[PDB]
């Protein structure tokens, strides 16, 4: 039997970090696709 | 066949019950007899 | 050898989903990406994206993110391990979609470029 | 629901339950009942209680487990004779519409 | 420092509407939930329903069908409508103030809260008394 409360398990990141570490590693994909061009992520798009 | 139903939570329409109580018969150390038990399982753990 | 085949072509309404199946064997289906390539009457190849059985994994097109839908089936039984089959299901087309599509793979150990291909499954919008 | 007779001396404190353990967070409502004049709350929440009602009334705080709902009653007064109610807020099992399972406190 | 003065004629026929206004003197009808209470013997006083602030009432699932509620701005006061009445449903009417609760136990980004009502303001109460005669 479950006793106490009932949650949602989850999972935090640091907002700041998160954010200066993607800077960084677009920074880091640039030289390999030109200078001036863009960059968009996005989340996965299907399987298991 | 686990005869089963849903948790008596405080759940919305779309927050889905996340936990099925289901309940179903087993053998016990003695041949002959056989008991009824009930358990939790997770959404992903049972198919109809 | 390499087999595979198709099937589920022909003509639907507009507003309707057109499943097309790529049923392959012959050899182990774990690696070999499928490759999904569409072939409009009057112009050369377009490519709209390849599949991997393993996870599912799905890669597509700029254009085609939205509508459409690159299932898979593996073998439950271990009796035959290589036995997969590719399903595509294509959503709310266009009318100027009516063509060709072949699901044609790779080398061993690779995915490019596509060597193996279908006799292709021709679709028709009215 | 059923007037309970408990009656408590006067100078010694008194417990009141209300029935029927909910298993998750609570928040839970007292109110009195008294022959004659206006009713009104006793207490809104296990820890946090009405101005105006003197210090004397408290309730259970449900934060560990195994702590039911049970009204204390420190410093019993000729006054305090009434019928107390119980509105249950549960988290887990649905919400309690109906008021609990009442009791009646009179003074010996 | 608001008195409700519950005005009803505490008789009607059976198979008709049981009317009653709580009209409202100290305050406004904008300052709080509006609720109500009936106590009838045998039972403890049972919290019959609310009226939200935009005039979205909640009534018990026991008798969602068989009582309505309405608000009205231009008088200031509160109107209770029993539909179809029986002998049973005789006793003691309250309209009672009721105040917003928010009582967090989750994360709020997932819901995991619950809006609790109580009681700080009750009415002096009316008598009704439903029979043949
Ligand atoms: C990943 O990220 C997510 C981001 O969302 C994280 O999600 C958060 O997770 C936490 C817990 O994991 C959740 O905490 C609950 O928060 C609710 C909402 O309250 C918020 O706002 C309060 C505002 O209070 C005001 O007054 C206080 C004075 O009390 C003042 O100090 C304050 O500045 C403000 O002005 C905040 O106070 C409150 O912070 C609270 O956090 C502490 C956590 O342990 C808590 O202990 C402190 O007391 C502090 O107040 C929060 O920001 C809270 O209501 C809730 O706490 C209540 O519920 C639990 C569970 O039942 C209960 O045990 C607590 O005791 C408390 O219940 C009190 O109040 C009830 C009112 O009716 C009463 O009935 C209870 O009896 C109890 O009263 C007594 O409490 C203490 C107990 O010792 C006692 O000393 C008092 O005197 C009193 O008598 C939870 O703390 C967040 O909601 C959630 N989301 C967000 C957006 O934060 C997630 O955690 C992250 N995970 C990881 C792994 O990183
Ligand atoms: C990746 O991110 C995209 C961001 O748009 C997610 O798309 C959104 O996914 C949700 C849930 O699958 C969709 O909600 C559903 O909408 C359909 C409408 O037909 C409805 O029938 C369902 O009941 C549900 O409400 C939402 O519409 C969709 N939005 C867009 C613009 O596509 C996608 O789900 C994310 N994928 C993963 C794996 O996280
Ligand atoms: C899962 O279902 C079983 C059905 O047997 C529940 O067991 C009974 O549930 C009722 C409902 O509250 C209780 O009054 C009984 O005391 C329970 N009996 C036993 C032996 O536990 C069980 O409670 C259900 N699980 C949950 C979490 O509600
Ligand atoms: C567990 O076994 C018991 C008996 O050993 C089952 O009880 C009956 O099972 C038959 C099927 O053989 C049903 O037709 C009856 O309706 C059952 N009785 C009742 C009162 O329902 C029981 O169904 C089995 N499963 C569970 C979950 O208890
Ligand atoms: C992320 O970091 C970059 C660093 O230059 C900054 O310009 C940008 O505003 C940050 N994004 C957010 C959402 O803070
Ligand atoms: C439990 O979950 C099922 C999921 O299909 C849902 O239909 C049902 O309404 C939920 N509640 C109960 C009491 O079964």
């Amino acid at each position: 039997d479950i006793i106490g409360d009932i949650r949602q398990a989850h999972c935090n990141v640091s907002k700041a970090t998160w954010n200066e570490t993607l800077g960084k590693v677009v920074k880091q994909l640039r030289k390999h696709f030109g200078n001036n061009t863009i960059i968009r992520f996005a989340n996965s798009s299907g399987g298991d | 066949t686990l005869q089963c139903t849903n948790v008596t939570n405080n759940i919305t329409d779309d927050m889905r019950g996340e936990l099925k109580n289901c309940s179903f018969n087993m053998t016990t150390e003695l041949r002959d007899k056989k008991q009824k038990v009930y358990s939790l399982f997770y959404r992903l753990d049972v198919v109809q | 050898h390499v087999q595979l085949v198709q099937s589920g072509g022909g003509v639907k309404k507009i507003g309707a989903a057109v499943r097309i199946s790529c049923e392959v064997s012959g050899y182990n289906f774990m690696d070999q990406f499928i490759n999904w390539v569409r072939q409009a009457p009057g112009q050369g190849l377009e490519w709209m994206g390849w599949m991997n059985p393993i996870y599912g994994q799905v890669n597509y097109s700029w254009r085609f993110q939205g509508r459409v839908t690159m299932t898979r089936q593996l073998s439950q039984d271990p009796d035959d391990p290589d036995w997969g089959t590719a399903f595509m299901e294509l959503r709310g087309l266009r009318v100027d979609d009516t063509a060709v599509y072949y699901c044609a793979r790779g080398p061993s150990g690779e995915n490019y470029p596509f060597h193996y291909w279908g006799q292709g499954v021709r679709v028709v919008v009215s | 629901q059923v007037q309970i007779d408990i009656s408590v001396a006067p100078g010694e404190t008194a417990r009141i339950s209300c029935g029927e353990k909910s298993l998750g967070s609570r928040a839970v409502q007292w109110y009195q009942h008294r022959a004659g004049q206006a009713p009104s709350l006793i207490i809104y929440n296990n820890q946090d209680r009405p101005s105006g009602i003197p210090e004397r009334f408290s309730g259970s705080p449900d934060s560990p487990f195994g702590t039911t709902a049970t009204l204390t009653i420190t410093s019993v007064e000729a006054g305090d004779e009434a019928d107390y109610y119980c509105h249950i807020w549960d988290s887990r099992v649905p919400t309690k519409w109906v008021f609990g399972g009442g009791t009646t406190l009179t003074v010996l | 420092q608001m008195q409700l003065q519950e005005s009803g004629p505490g008789l009607v026929k059976p198979s008709e509407t049981l009317s009653l206004t709580c009209s409202v003197s100290g305050a406004s009808i904008s300052d709080s939930y509006w609720s109500w209470i009936r106590r009838s013997p045998g039972k403890g006083l049972e919290w019959i329903g609310y009226v939200h602030k935009s005039g979205d009432t909640n009534y018990s699932p026991s008798l969602k069908s068989r009582v309505n509620l309405s608000l009205d701005t231009s008088k200031n006061q509160v109107s209770l409508s029993l539909v179809a009445a029986t002998a049973a449903d005789s006793g003691k009417y309250y309209c009672a103030r009721t105040l917003h609760g928010r009582r967090i136990y989750g994360i709020v980004a997932f819901n995991e809260w619950f809006t609790y009502f109580y009681m700080d303001v009750w009415g002096n109460g009316t008598q009704v008394t439903v029979s043949s005669a």
